[PDB]
């Protein structure tokens, strides 16, 4: 099934879709068409832990109910270097 | 304020004004014929004008469509019997009262009749089926008496699978040379239009309702039957199907050949060829002889309608609620509207917001 | 084929370019690639793009729609922004 | 087996069966369109078993609303006004396939209203309070307004009458709470309000009552049944500050003081739902929201049931839940049946030759 | 003030009037002293009495109403038994 997610490097938010068949070693090449870098300086991480490039995505715990198009999952990505996302801006409270 | 409960009514709209006049409810009893109703689809709010000149009588049954905020008005069965009139009501003027006008249209017209559907093609309105007395005129297709009407009718009466068409620029009727297999006579069916493609689906024939699907290209006059590979709805009468894309049909409610309301709703895709059920929460609140109107925030406005087997008529459920289906995704203003609209607590389109507030003032 | 587009704070928001098409404001910029924004911040922009991808998605889909999640405190913002980008 | 989760129902009760029609849900995707319950169905809920029945109503059937008032004399529905998709209503149903019946009364009918309430006496109707559009009394605005109308129909002859008041009427409200002991027609909350004030239906005198020590918060969507001659009980409601309630209050009437209730439902507070009292010392409450109900796409509608044990059960419902629990081992005993005490009994309540078969 | 109610085997129980009046059987038959059971055995009425003692003082109680024990072998009993008392 088709899983939603955002790839963050640092301040760079990508918008993807994928499969939960997918390998996470596939992932990097979409990463790659788009930021010019090999899947060998890459490093793709979940909320702290880091995906081998054999998972696939529903394997790495990307199941089709959480990565929605309205609310995608999140995904952290690292070059060839410490993972940093740094947040959005914050809504002004009422 | 509040439109009366109603069954056999017409509506048309322009994307974001629904237009709704005449129909019948129970104590029989027709609608003020003078009346419009106008149904705001971003507020959802109501609104009555009252009507002047050559109004109809008032009239179930009736066929109507809104061509370019233009309200055209043919057939339906008023207390008297049929008739085969044609009205125009224009609702861009700005008199306080808007007038009705008959238009004496040139060359033949159709038979009187009522139940019918109508596809809206380039300058030209193009009438399908219906029920009603024998043609006045000699014309091109086939009418069937209705069996049972000759001991319990004050006249004969029955279907036709005829093709009529009105050219809205010089107000003259004609009727097209069609190739391939018509659709038998019906009435009760609904008509969908898709470019050039002009949608009938179900109806009532002889006996029992059907559940066919036929298109007529209005460019080639070509019939053609669809016959879709896997599950289709039920046979029916008195449903509405509405175009919701470009290739795809909506299809709700209906009346089964066993006189069994229906709450089913479907959508047909044209290219695919295949039908799918549509989850919605109305499973409850089934509908026949209503209408349905499409939105321009892919929505489809269901209206009138009766829940149970209105042909008793002292014990017809007639409605006037409101049944909104969402076929398609809304526009993010649209959304962000609702979504202001929903926290006025918290935080012109969202002073006007929308009517009814049954938690407000407690 | 990708956009990118720019917050007001700078945040580079990477989506595809059939999805932001879906704002009327974004066809024209870029018919006339990537987009500057320098009055929508990167917390309304991020909700911008998740419609764009639920847009598509959920269009033509012959389904029951879901729900587009939308916070109190970013619904005000959104409206405007989604206004100015017609979509 | 289960209605769906509603607020703003109607609840009537008999003393065994609980009739339950109307109110509104959430739509599962957010919108801005309230969706009002069926106008066909009716549920009945059964106190003794705890199962319900739904029955389809033909004639002429009011239409689906919300925030309606209802009374059940006699198993005799009553119901008058509430809210739908286009507004506000003042008709007027009864309710004996059964039939609804839209009665034309005699006399002035009242204006559209909800969220009011109704007194019971003899066999006279009165209605108070409630919110609406502009039609004795006041009518204070907030295009809708709270009110202080006493609008009194008799059943008899179907006229609707309005009494004279005297003494200081209670200030405009809707969404009180009303409860009947004898002659007295209790008020309560409502707006969050916190007074106390009941009218002589005798002698059509308003009062007002100040109880002394620790009182209920002022709250709104409460309710309020009179469990005794001289016990009213108090559950749920709405704070000022919008904090859903979950607690129980037992008011003496001679006494006129107030006294909290303990139970295991604090976990399950709740508002806008309606409460009916059994024969066998319980309340019975249905429906309603734990959520904040402003939001109404983030509302929490319920459709549990919750009893309270305000007072004991009777030695017959005892007893007979001693055999309901023990029916396997009594099925093999037997005990002594004295004929006149049989005989006695039967001759009260009868007996059905055709069981068993 | 007390009543007597008297069981089939003899047995003479001295309640309180109003403990007594929990039975509406009991009440219409005071109403205007003695009650004669001729049918209701004295281990029935006993119970029966403790009922009345535990009813009037629960009612209207803010504490939590306990439950009230009725062995099995008397169920039938009791409940026939109150069902002709009313209580």
């Amino acid at each position: 099934m088709d899983v939603f997610l955002m790839i963050r490097r640092h301040k760079t938010t990508i918008f993807t879709d994928a499969k939960e068949s997918s390998t996470v070693f596939e992932l990097k090449r979409i990463v790659e068409g788009i930021l010019k870098r090999p899947p060998d300086e890459q490093r793709l991480y979940k909320d702290d832990q880091l995906l081998d490039d054999g998972k696939t995505l529903g394997e790495c715990g990307f199941t089709s109910q959480t990565a929605r198009p309205q609310a995608p999952a999140t995904v952290g990505l690292a070059f060839r270097e410490a993972l940093c996302i740094e947040p959005f801006s914050s809504p002004p409270e009422l | 304020a509040c439109p009366a409960e109603r069954s056999g009514h017409v509506a048309v709209s322009d994307g974001r004004h629904m237009f709704v006049w005449g129909g019948y409810k129970s104590n029989d009893f027709y609608l003020p014929r003078e009346e419009l109703w106008i149904y705001n689809m971003e507020t959802g709010r109501w609104k009555k004008i009252n009507t002047e000149g050559d109004v109809p009588p008032s009239m179930s049954g009736s066929c109507a469509v809104c061509v370019d905020r233009v309200l055209y008005l043919f057939g339906g069965h008023h207390s008297r019997g049929n008739t085969n009139k044609f009205y125009m009501l224009d609702s861009r003027s700005t008199d306080r009262v808007l007038q009705w006008e008959r238009i004496d249209c040139q060359g033949i017209p159709p038979s009187s009749k009522d139940k019918l559907g109508v596809w809206v093609y380039k300058n030209k309105l193009i009438f399908f089926g219906g029920y009603g007395y024998l043609p006045e005129d000699k014309v091109l297709g086939t009418f069937e008496f209705d069996e049972t009407s000759f001991w319990n009718s004050s006249h004969p009466r029955g279907w036709n699978d005829h093709v009529h068409i009105l050219d809205t620029e010089t107000f003259t009727w004609s009727q097209p040379i069609t190739t391939g297999k018509a659709p038998s006579p019906r009435a009760a069916h609904a008509c969908a239009t898709v470019g050039n493609r002009g949608f009938v689906f179900g109806g009532r024939y002889r006996d029992a309702r059907m559940n066919d699907l036929h298109y007529l290209n209005l460019d080639t006059w070509e019939w053609n039957e669809l016959i879709p590979q896997g599950i289709c709805p039920v046979g029916r009468s008195w449903h509405s199907l509405t175009p919701v894309s470009s290739d795809h049909l909506f299809l709700f409610g209906g009346f089964t050949t066993d006189k069994q309301p229906l709450s089913d709703a479907w959508t047909y895709c044209i290219s695919k060829n295949e039908w799918i059920q549509f989850n919605h929460p109305y499973t409850e609140k089934p509908r026949l002889w209503h209408t349905a109107c499409a939105s321009d925030e892919g929505e489809v406005i269901v209206f009138g309608g009766c829940a149970n087997n209105l042909l008793v008529h002292h014990r017809a459920a007639h409605s006037n609620e409101i049944l909104i289906f969402s076929v398609q995704p809304k526009s993010l203003v649209r959304l962000s509207l609702e979504a202001v609209i929903c926290f006025k607590e918290m935080l012109h389109s969202v002073n006007q917001r929308f009517g009814s507030n049954n938690t407000s003032g407690s | 084929m990708y956009v990118k587009l720019i917050s007001s704070d700078g945040h580079e928001f990477i989506v595809k370019r059939e999805h932001a098409l879906t704002s009327g404001t974004i066809k024209a910029m870029l018919s006339g690639n990537e987009v500057n924004f320098r009055e929508i911040p990167s917390h309304v922009l991020s909700k911008v793009c998740m419609y764009f991808t639920y847009k598509v998605r959920y269009t033509n889909s012959s389904t029951e729609i879901p729900e587009f999640p939308i916070a109190p405190e970013i619904a005000l913002e959104l409206l405007m922004a989604a206004n100015f980008l017609d979509c």
